[PDB]
């Protein structure tokens, strides 16, 4: 559900 | 065409000022605003403020204090400046420009600036073979970008020639501190002793550019 | 400010089957929404501006439809390169406002990895540390165990996981494994081996080494 910053990408 | 090319990523420490140059190119800012978006964690997409195509600019509520931006027309550069950091200002910067000159459908962005904010030192990886040996003619081949900060760090394969069967997997944070990360690549095992296999690690907040010739051992 | 809600959280479909984005404003809005695309590392890729209307560039089975306060975007033959996340953007009030997005899975056939171990390079054992790495390369679903061996002593908390997002083209992921010890460790033991537990392997897959040869 929050963005992540390693991969431009949605993880949990 | 129509592109948007933003400064390369940096780390801001606490209390401190971010600054992005926006550089445009395939029209004139006499013409377009210029929006900056921003994607953090805890708030995803985060619309900031503009820059109108005649000087005046808007800036989201939460960043009336903070946050400045002004643009050289001539240039063809846009200047983005926020003060006072803090960690969950930690993000994905973009600049982006609209179909038209007044409206706010995005369909041009700029590459993105990762900024951290962190009290930390930047700190240039280190770049190891991940070595093939002795898969039914196919042999994986890598390297180990280890040991650097903040992030991000750029990988390709031959100058960008090689993509096919790449894969860079994100960071991973160790105990330390400092990130680290692998590039992969699946290869004929018959074309190792005819091509070359580089591995082109460049860690821009450092000035860290590595070339990794990968061998078999 | 308005609150866009977006539903639901993750879509997992297969390649050639429909798939409906939701996207609810907390009040109406019109039609004044804008869809966006978001592949791995890259930025937003305006799918739909105003609901409905068409961009260039963007493939016919992207197509949007709502108003008022309930908007849906449509893949209606969704396709290996559709994997990405989707976000709504309204406009009807300010200031613009984005939604917390969408993750679009791709369902595809059992693929078993292929497992591959790198003993670590003369040149960081200069450097006092050994990594060992495992690589998963090319499998599906998302789901493995990386088991580590070293002289058969079971290796625990010593290593880190890093899992690429699904590829475009064929739907996989690939997974590698990061074994870490101190050079003095490293050189007090021989045997160094990877088990990979897997769907799609009928028994587990050790890939291993010895150090030196």
């Amino acid at each position: 559900g929050q963005x992540d910053l390693s991969t431009r990408r949605l993880k949990g | 065409q129509v592109q948007l090319k933003q400064s390369g990523p940096g780390l801001v420490q606490p209390s401190q000022s971010l600054s992005i140059t926006c550089t445009v190119s395939g029209f004139s800012l006499t013409n377009y605003g210029v929006h900056w978006v921003r994607q953090s964690p805890g708030k995803g997409l985060e619309w900031l403020g503009v820059i109108w195509s005649g000087g005046n600019t808007d800036y989201n509520t939460p960043f009336t204090s903070r946050l400045s931006i002004n643009k050289d027309n001539s240039k063809s550069q846009v200047f983005f400046k926020m003060n006072s950091l803090q960690s969950n200002d930690t993000a994905i910067y973009y600049c982006a420009r609209a179909l038209t000159y007044y409206d706010y459908e995005f369909a041009y962005w700029g590459q993105g600036t990762l900024v951290t904010v962190s009290a930390a030192s930047t700190k240039g990886p280190s770049v190891f073979p991940l070595a093939p040996s002795s898969s039914g003619g196919t042999a994986a081949l890598g390297c180990l970008v280890k040991d650097y900060f903040p992030e991000p760090v750029t990988v390709s394969w031959n100058s960008g020639a090689l993509t096919s069967g790449v894969h860079t997997f994100p960071a991973v944070l160790q105990s330390s501190g400092l990130y680290s990360l692998s590039s992969v690549v699946t290869v004929p095992s018959s074309s190792l002793g005819t091509q070359t296999y580089i591995c082109n690690v460049n860690h821009k907040p450092s000035n860290t550019k590595v070339d990794k010739r990968v061998e078999p051992k | 400010d308005i609150l866009l809600t977006q539903s639901p959280v993750i879509l997992s479909v297969s390649p050639g089957e429909r798939v409906s984005f939701s996207c609810r404003a907390s009040q109406s809005i019109g039609t004044n929404i804008h869809w966006y695309q978001q592949r791995t590392n890259g930025s937003p890729r305006l799918l739909i501006k105003y609901a409905s209307e068409s961009i260039s560039g963007i493939p016919s089975r992207f197509s949007g439809s709502g108003s008022g306060t309930d908007f849906t975007l449509s893949i209606n033959s969704v396709e290996s390169e559709d994997i990405a996340d989707y976000y709504c953007q309204q406009n009807n009030n300010w200031p613009t406002t984005f939604g917390a997005g969408t993750k679009l899975e791709l369902k595809r056939t059992v693929a078993a990895p292929s497992v591959f171990i790198f003993p670590p390079s003369d040149e960081q054992l200069k450097s006092g540390t050994a990594s060992v790495v495992c690589l998963l390369n090319n499998f599906y679903p998302r789901e493995a165990k990386v088991q580590w061996k070293v002289d058969n002593a079971l290796q625990s908390g010593n290593s880190q996981e890093s899992v690429t997002e699904q590829d475009s083209k064929d739907s996989t992921y690939s997974l590698s494994s990061t074994l870490t010890l101190s050079k003095a460790d490293y050189e007090k033991h021989k045997v160094y081996a990877c088990e990979v537990t897997h769907q799609g392997l009928s028994s587990p897959v050790t890939k291993s080494f010895n150090r030196g040869a």
